[PDB]
RNA sequence: GUAACGGGGCUAAACCAUGCACCGAAGCUGCGGCAGCGACGCUUAUGCGUUGUUGGGUAGGGGAGCGUUCUGUAAGCCUGCGAAGGUGUGCUGUGAGGCAUGCUGGAGGUAUCAGAAGUGCGAAUGCUGACAUAAGUAACGAUAAAGCGGGUGAAAAGCCC
RNA sequence: CCCGGCGAGGGGAGUGAAAAAGAACCUGAAACCGUGUACGUACAAGCAGUGGGAGCACGCUUAGGCGUGUGACUGCGUACC
């Protein structure tokens, strides 16, 4: 079955045995992830509610991983005016593993 | 006349291609005998048609 | 470099170098633009900063139990062998040798031992002090040093 | 003290033709218009981040708008509705089952639509 | 040995300006002089 | 089993040589053997010699069988130049380049 | 990670006959241009053509409504001769009849080679003798 | 060569009067990371907690770090029990860079930290080398031309006869 | 010992620790030309890069939509000094 959940201000899909990416929380691997704002359990049709954040759901994880990707590069620059600049990142995150969802 | 740049060398390539040697399409030999040939012309035997050329 | 003054030249603005002269240093190889000068780097040496910093390290030499003091060290001749077999005796290996005397057969030993040195108190390097494993000493060096720190 | 100067620039070259790797011709194996592609690349690459979600957030309006006009109502009027009706946080990334599974969706655009005056 | 355990005094080390190395350094073209005139060129002319 | 034969201080421009090397890539010993056979030029027995060269020491020595043999690789690299002058308008004493090749085939059963 | 969206090997296009014969030419024409692009459908994606396959049943009679008819002359210069070059509009309907609404269509596709790719779905033919009959063509009203 | 909405198209899909909506930028905002630094708290030699405006930037100033050549601890200690050097890839840092590792290699190497400097090329229509390019392009040097038979020779239109 | 004119060049056999030390021999880049594999190029276009990506080889994908390499196709988009 599939959800919807708010990483934050950015909304995101997943499904039941789906290991699934989101930046970084505190919480770590030997502990409980859980998200009371779901937004729609799907179930067999669209649902016509008001409210969200349903009361009569959860999508129920755990930490999986705790690491960092890949390095990406920002260059900033300006021709003919000799403007050159760089900056390097990496970006931390945290994997989760979906066992909840109710159908 | 010159030109604009230094060309790339899959161009060098592309421009020899039509210019490639090109395949014989096998190889004659007599309708008569067991001698080699060469393709509508004489052999070192003067085997063609018989007679005699090229005595070297 | 010598031996030719001459112009490589014919002319600037032809889709070539400036050319001006066969010795400029650009000019691929023979000598180069900034090539080394003599350098000479020694100082004055300020009176006062030197013998304060010889105060603090001077100081350091009881607080890491360094200063031996051996009782008017010397032996009877400068050979190498007398002197290691009474370094061995006593347990030191790799010291700052610190003559109180000056004296010539202690001054002019120790050669054989590879990490083994001798100097003397008059006037005392500041360098070798800071470095080896312990200093020897005697009590004249002793006494000369706090008065040349005075 | 005679310092050799480059055997660290040949580090730095084989850092940029190895960033170059895949780039065409020249680009993969000259520093000179090696260095220059790399430069450019991070400037696109860098920009493209925000660009592509500007993009996409287009195609989103789009699958949403063809669920509607199916259900009889435009998109600006399907948006302009759910406001009016209650809560809701919503996001236009969310109508897969607009592509896909397209008989859902129904029942949110008919909400809106009836909210609507 | 103590020794290769010194540093300069609180803040005496500025290392200063090497200049002409690279241009994503933020020194390189000019030196520190800008563009043209008696100054930005080598050491002549006119006195102080 | 593989051998190579050089040639070295061979009479060629590298460019005629390369026109035949990437004809017979892949050509296998018999079919390249002809084709030489049937081009008349003299670049063509060239190569031949050096191209017999590699199937007779398959013949013998370390190789066993001919038939099985194709052709691994073909290839020609710079070999040493002689300077001539060439004489040329307004009294123009350009350089031509007399070119040399040193070639390599290398066969193999494999 | 990202949200999951469509991929080439899934577009159904299926086929459409377009009766267009109490139709006017541009209304015709910007709803034309919309299903072959597959602006009409749920494209989500930037660079796949969706679309449908479109016969039209005839389009060798449509009107253009007003003036513009007698003005509509197609300016070209392929590589000859003094003056612009013309085809009249009385050229269109009685010379490769289709050509009307195909090079009005034309002109709503994007840059080359996309617009190339979107184009090759229309067919129009001569008019009302239409050959995708065994294919059971889904009727479409404007 | 349409080419005076950007074009298609619109004789209403125009335009005008009123009015509503949507879309639409690193703007306004949320999530997660981070720099520097004011206030406040802990309360410092070193920081961390909360809160906060802030972080496009050349010329130019200033601060910080790296490596290359060299010294010093390094007369020590590791080495064919596989050193420097080359090279492909992974990791890692804001970047320069650093680190790990298979290949390669048959002798050499080393920080911390301070100190000296011939101290990083891509441009000077820069100097030199190896070596690419236009190219299978142009050339056949007064056309005092040549033949065909034989021969040295492995091979001859040009040699020797 | 094999090939070729008595040639040039290379290989085999045999040497050495090593010939990936073979005589211009020190380990050895990059330009340089070529081979072999994968996958690509005949509805097919512009700084060749960025973003999206069928397909296909390899990685037990730990199958959990991924890694690696290539990449039909296409939205967007003007090198450095």
């Amino acid at each position: 079955m599939y959800a919807v959940f708010q990483s934050g201000g950015k909304q995101h899909r997943v499904s039941e045995g789906q290991t699934v990416r989101l930046e970084k929380l505190d919480i770590a691997t030997g502990e409980t992830v859980e998200f009371a704002e779901v937004l729609m359990i799907a179930n067999g049709e669209e649902v016509k509610i008001g409210v969200p954040f349903v009361d009569g759901g959860v999508i129920k994880a755990e930490v999986v991983a705790h690491g960092r990707g890949e390095k990406v590069k920002i260059v900033k620059f300006r021709r003919r005016k000799h403007y050159r600049k760089q900056q390097g990142h990496r970006q931390w995150f945290t994997d989760v593993k979906i066992t909840g969802i109710s159908a | 006349a010159v030109q604009q740049n230094k060309p790339t060398r899959s161009k060098r390539g592309m421009r020899r291609s039509h210019d490639a040697l090109t395949a014989v399409t096998s190889l004659s030999v007599d309708k008569t005998s067991g001698e080699k040939h060469l393709r509508h012309h004489i052999t070192a035997d003067g085997y063609y048609r018989g007679r005699k050329v090229i005595a070297k | 470099v010598t031996g030719s003054g001459k112009k490589p030249w014919r002319q600037k603005g032809t889709g070539r170098a400036r050319s001006g002269s066969i010795k400029s240093p650009i000019w691929r190889s023979g000598g180069v633009t900034f090539a080394a000068r003599p350098q000479d780097h020694s100082q004055k040496v300020n009176k006062k900063m030197y013998r304060g910093a010889l105060k603090s390290i001077l100081s350091e030499l009881v607080r890491q139990d360094r200063l031996i003091v051996v009782e008017k060290f010397s032996v009877e001749a400068p050979k190498t062998k007398l002197l290691a077999q009474k370094l061995k005796d006593m347990a030191l290996e790799d010291v700052l040798i610190i003559t109180g005397e000056l004296d010539e057969n202690l001054f002019l030993a120790a050669r054989n031992l590879h990490k083994v040195d001798v100097r003397d108190a008059t006037g005392i390097d500041p360098v070798s002090l800071i470095a080896f494993d312990k200093v020897v000493m005697t009590a004249d060096a002793v006494k000369q040093v706090e008065e040349m720190l005075a | 003290a005679r310092v050799k100067r480059g055997v660290i620039a040949r580090a730095r070259h084989k850092k940029i033709l190895k960033q170059a790797k895949g780039y065409y011709g020249a680009r993969s194996r000259v520093y000179r218009v090696a260095f220059q592609a790399v430069i450019k690349a991070g400037q696109y690459a860098y920009r493209d981040r925000r660009q592509r979600k500007r993009q996409f957030r287009q195609l989103w309006i789009a699958r949403i708008n063809a669920a509607a006009r199916q259900n009889g109502i435009s998109y600006s009027k399907f948006i302009n509705g759910l406001k009016k009706a209650s809560v809701e946080i919503d996001r236009k990334i969310l109508a897969d089952i607009a592509v896909f599974d397209k008989v859902a969706f129904t029942a949110l655009v008919e909400k809106a639509k009836a909210a609507l005056a | 040995m103590r020794l290769n355990t010194l540093s300069p005094a609180e803040g005496s080390k500025k290392a200063g300006k090497r200049l002409g190395r690279g241009i994503g350094s933020g020194l390189g073209k000019t030196g520190g002089r800008g563009h043209k005139g008696q100054k930005s060129r080598s050491g002549g002319g006119v006195r102080r | 089993m593989e051998t190579i034969a050089k040639h070295r201080h061979a009479r060629s421009s590298a460019q005629k040589v390369r026109l035949v090397a990437d004809l017979i890539r892949g050509k296998k010993v018999s079919q390249a053997l002809d084709i030489l056979t049937y081009t008349n030029k003299k670049a063509a027995v060239l190569v031949k010699k050096v191209l017999e060269s590699a199937i007779a020491n398959a013949e013998h020595n370390d190789g066993a069988d001919i038939d099985d043999l194709k052709v691994t690789k073909i290839f020609v690299d710079e070999g040493p130049s002689m300077k001539r002058i060439m004489p040329r308008a307004k009294g123009r004493a350009d350089r031509i380049l007399k070119r040399t090749s040193h070639i390599t085939v290398v066969v193999s059963d494999r | 990670m990202k949200t999951f969206t469509a991929k080439p090997e899934t577009v159904k296009r299926d086929w459409y006959v377009v009766d267009a014969t109490g139709k006017t030419l541009g209304r015709l024409a910007t709803e034309l241009a919309r299903r072959l692009r597959g602006k009409h459908k749920a494209e989500y994606t930037p660079h796949v053509d969706t679309g449908d396959y479109i016969i039209v049943l005839n389009a060798d009679k449509v009107a253009v409504t007003g003036n513009k008819r007698t003005d509509k002359v197609y300016y070209h210069h392929t590589g000859h001769i003094g003056g612009i070059k013309q085809a009249t509009f009385e050229e269109m309907i009685a010379r490769r009849p289709e050509r009307v609404i195909e090079i009005a269509v034309k002109g709503m596709l994007p840059k080359g080679p996309l617009g190339r790719a979107m184009f090759r779905k229309l067919k129009v033919y001569a008019g009302n003798e239409h050959n995708h009959a065994a294919q059971q063509p889904q009727v479409l009203d404007i």
